[PDB]
């Protein structure tokens, strides 16, 4: 019911490395070297109520931690998300979702296509940040990413981008 | 309808020969690098889903594949589709997704027996390397090789005709029917 | 007795022809992808065990299979079961787990000789592709191919009847006895 | 419980047994995810949960009866007696998951993942059955009192034998 | 040198010898293992695996060569005369090939090709047509009848009926076997 | 689009084509960099680092695809016919894959499986201290022979000895190369 | 005491079956550890003081590589046999027996053995080919086979009709 | 030349290329041990060993001709002209060691390190390290040098890399 | 010799070699604890403990034969001859500990530290760091090596236990 | 002699000198060890037994043998026989600090940050000193420390604290 340092410590010790990286990526617009500092900074700025932390755990799909640490289930978090503004934008969720649907061979192919417009173990989220730093991808600038996803024959992921654009 | 369960059941009824046929009929959509690791039908279906050529609301390519490899049992049992519906759909201009050329090569391979396959390989001795004319090669693999060397294509049928005419004239009718249709 | 050792011993008495018959009679329970690698009886038995159709306390399907391929020797020696017990059991309504249609096709295959098999393939030349009429195909493989093309089935006997009537009238008798028994 | 014995055990186990051991102890060290088996056994020992009986239970659950006999000087009966008369470190649910996993081959696991990924919102990810169970637990899709989805999917890949193992566990509960 | 002797013996045995040897070994080598045996040396290996054939135990191999009438191989490679074998095998309990199995083999040695055709005609209603095809010899037919338990130590009725319609000497072989088995 | 075209070409090349392409590039990409190359794109990237492949220099890629008989890829993605390739490669100094490497590839192209087993047995005879691996193809055997300097441009004695024990057409490929 | 050079010559001269056999034969010498390959095994034997010239000669003798005995160690059969008569063996007679049995079992026989034994073993479903020596190791982990505990193995070899292999076991027990 | 050009070079190289670069300059920067490639290039610049031609030589030695063109606007003609007209930063001995290293796959390097453990402690060098790492350890022990290649030749012979022994002999004949 | 060679040595050694050098001199600079190698070498110089022969011994024990050659123009034979004919700055015990250290791979060192954690706290790395910690607890000493032998045997390094036994015989 | 003070000061490393200053904080605060020992000598509180207790508590048994010619057992008998210079509370804090690794100390500092803020890497004894200055821990006020040790899953250290409490 209350946010505390104990809760932040529990969350940080339970997440694995991939989940920690995803969490840092998802919070790039609310901004940190690591997840504990990130959550502490969010708490200090009044952006880490129990509901905010539940949203973050929901976005990294750690429903076990939602239940065990925050005593909330899926429906409670979805209710909170419908009633309150979202800490993590739909663009960030979409980028992580595309990343989870790409295997390493797909990411290598995508990097080969995109290098002309801009290092072999980079995840998709790493590539997205480099593209954001270069003004090549943004919530309102998805045509290049969509074209490259189409050109590696991931029409399903192009369609996820199209449904996002229609949601806006 | 449980879509994933249905795809799984369909896949359990397809063995490695049916799979080789399905992969050949998909050659114009799944390139050789992505064909190589496909060892069961579910991997084939996953590739088709990534191209959005297969989903619960879009079964047309899967139906065409099963129709063209003569798995009418699977069409009726798992996709509620009879032969006559498939004939009507695929005779409608613009609806078929497997080219007539690709279908024509598969039908030739359906009509060539083992001894005729040996004769076919003998006919290509001067155009294909020996390691590709080895005994561990069926007619579809030979066609793929001929295509790689541009001695077989939608507009290069001379060598195919020459070899087939030295085996059986029914093969030449399949070729000639295709030419009339195109 | 030891269940695994008894299954192993039964398996040692089944050669590749018996196995082809057993796999055919099991077609409605073991799909084609799982049929392809089955090369000895033990792999067939593992398939049946995973579906709980064969276990130490449930030998019924194994007995029915052995009865239908006329291995009465194995039934009595390894399963203590006589022909008359099996006849009583399989005539009980609802008890047979191999359909009468599948058994009927197996019995046709038992009555077709080598030359008659070549004549049968000759009869199917307009319905089956030439590569699926090759000389190494047995009759059960041909039936499977006809079923895939849905020109053979429980309610589709016209082509089977045509070809068998060109082969021998006793074949037509097997078909017609099945067709009369099945409408029950 | 000495470090010499922990070291002997850790060096003797193979890779699959070590992964099983990490899976079987997920409810004892629920907070932390130990990176390897030596750290796991060290954490258990420091928390007073790695007596001779606890270590014997763990070796028994990974079926290293040779190590039971050689390192702890016990046989199966004695560990079975200890288990009949003491609370268990590893629950029957974890034992069941590991047993299902040993009864599935790689083709089975591929089929199972194909069916279950629709319910997981799973990405495009060779994983063992135990890895899959961990992923399902993180999604709150399987639990000692929540086995219907897993049972249904095992039924749908025609592992009626394994569905029956799940039903027998449910009856024991 | 044992292995060489076995090799040389196997080199002197043809395909008719081999078909006979496989039939006479039926009670010791099961059907799955009979199928891939295409040379006598592989049959000898199966016998060695069962410890029925080794340098210190030649008795089964001698009995086999005696019963298939390769007395030349018996004397040349195994230092054994016809009279020694007759003396050994004439006391009840010494033969490792049963009197029943020998009796069936002797029937097949006494039946000509035309009589084989008559035998197949006599079995029309007991065996399937595929097991009466032109390629089947009498030994294969006997094996099929044993699988259906219409032939065995205690079931000679069909064998007698069929042999009686062909030649009285066949019936004599059967009846001498039966009367002798009834002496104890 | 240059990079996209390279990607598409790479999608049409499977593991066997890639092994052939790697063997034909052996004189420009050494063994340490060959080892992690698992798809054609990685091979192409290595060629780009040496500037042996760029938008303005397609010659080596065209020669590679020609030597592995992928004329389909030449015409479809590089707008090049067989005859242009033949006349280009018959001009002295234009071919960048040595005649020796091509010769070896053509031998490996005409050796069947059983002939590969005879080859392996004869070479195990010449190599009496090291048991060769059983999964090796003929190109791997050639690489192993070169490592021991029992095969090279100036050393065809063992190759000839083994090929003569297998088939006379192999000796023909060798003798035409020597001529 | 043996050089890396000699270890390398041995390791490069052996084939897959001989390497797997050597790893199995040394399971009692280096019991606490699972070596991943033969070079690692031999270096482990060096660290344990169990790779004198005689130890290596014994290992080469047990995989029947008299060519390597001659070329690498300059010994013949008689020298290693005299050494074995006068010195404790690295490799027990029980391990020699298991390897001898495995040499005469094909893969079909081993899958049959596993089918017979799987219920005793509580084994799962493993769709991967196993050698007889792999199965022996699995049984050793279960305390189902040992130098003084061969009855189950003997019975299962009898049940697949390999009386010849059961007889090898009986000769071992009588020799002991 | 500038800090931006050095930064571009450092950003473009992968780990293997940076390690090779540090190895190749071991005779230039001998009174300081550079911890990384940025510090190495800065030191070489300060000491007058990083003109454009010098950097082009380094990029040529790691075979990054794409970088030669993109960063320095040169090709093999100009770099080879520079190498013919100027003393080389990298000795033929260093080039030879790098060339041998690039012809060894992971299994060959593993076998070599295993053979060299008869000359050094097991903790000196890890199983997964590169050929150039092994060469560095051997240099520290004075077991390999431009005029002392016999042990290296013996080890390459023992792993049946007669081709690499031949490269060494050609190097020796050039002297 | 001058302090310029001291600077050369300090610049050329890597962190592991510097840690080993500090370990090897723990009995020479016993009344002090030098924070780094320069200070150690400065202290040795001041005490008349860094002649050419001493520095050659030190470089030989950290196995920098390249520096032996470049700085002192000596090779193995010369330093070994010097060591046979002059008193040693570094005791046979310290040499033994360092040699055992360099024959231990990373997995071995981890297993040793884990085994030693039974004799000390969790807050308290290389093999030489472990030896320093054991010395501070009077758990290992030139005449007190049983605990080390037991730990080496428990990680199956019988060769290293034998090296210790040879040392004990030499005493 | 006075020279022993110089020997001890030179022989201790930085962590041991810090522990030594921490252990003597209750005596009537010296910036370094030389001043601390000089003060103890001036007050007549640096007998052989006093110095032996100090060296024993910082676990320098080598120095016990080399400087004072005695062993662990002699000092333990002396400590059983005589009043202690260093209190059981200080010993308890130092022992806890000795059983915590870097990760444990970081987590403890993070949990404590809610109570003490940033403060001034940092050792456990530094944290204890900062907590003492803010009156958050004391010999009779250990509940917060117990709670934090429980939250980092060091129940053994909590029960050590509890046994200390029951001894008083």
């Amino acid at each position: 019911s209350h946010m505390s340092a104990e809760v932040i410590g529990q969350v940080e010790e339970a997440l694995d490395t991939d989940e920690k990286e995803m969490l840092l990526f998802l919070c790039r617009d609310v901004a940190p070297p690591n997840v504990r500092d990130l959550l502490d900074i969010l708490r200090e700025r009044g952006k880490l109520s129990v509901g905010d932390l539940a949203e973050l755990l929901y976005r990294v799909r750690r429903f076990d931690l939602l239940k065990r640490i925050l005593k909330m289930d899926r429906k409670a978090v979805e209710t909170h998300l419908l009633r309150n503004p979202h800490l993590v934008s739909d663009y960030r969720v979409l980028m992580a979702e595309i990343g989870e649907d790409l295997d390493k061979s797909d990411v290598s192919s995508l990097i080969f296509l995109m290098k002309d417009y801009m290092s072999k173990e980079k995840s998709f989220l790493d590539l997205v940040v480099e593209l954001e730093k270069l003004n090549l991808v943004a919530p309102d600038q998805l045509d290049l990413l969509e074209k490259c996803l189409k050109n590696i024959h991931r029409i399903d992921l192009k369609t996820k981008i199209q449904k996002y654009k229609q949601s806006v | 309808m449980d879509f994933s369960r249905n795809l799984y059941d369909i896949g359990e009824q397809l063995d490695s020969e049916d799979l080789a046929s399905l992969k050949f009929l998909s050659l114009d959509y799944i390139p050789q690098r992505k064909q190589e690791p496909i060892k069961d039908a579910l991997m084939l279906f996953q590739r088709l889903q990534e191209k959005r050529m297969l989903e619960e609301s879009n079964l047309s390519f899967l139906k065409e594949l099963l129709f063209r490899i003569n798995r009418l049992d699977l069409l009726i049992t798992y996709l509620n589709t009879r032969k006559e519906e498939m004939e009507r759909e695929l005779q409608t201009p613009g609806r078929a997704q497997i080219s007539a050329y690709r279908v024509m090569l598969y039908q030739i391979s359906e009509e060539v027996s083992r001894s005729e396959l040996r004769s076919f390989k003998g006919g290509l001795q001067e155009e294909i390397s020996k390691c590709k004319l080895d005994d561990d090669m069926n007619l579809l693999d030979i066609f793929i090789e001929m295509e790689k060397r541009v001695i077989l294509g939608e507009g290069k049928l001379d060598i195919l005709k020459r070899v087939c005419a030295q085996i059986n004239k029914s093969l030449l009718k399949i070729i000639n029917d295709y030419e009339e249709f195109s």
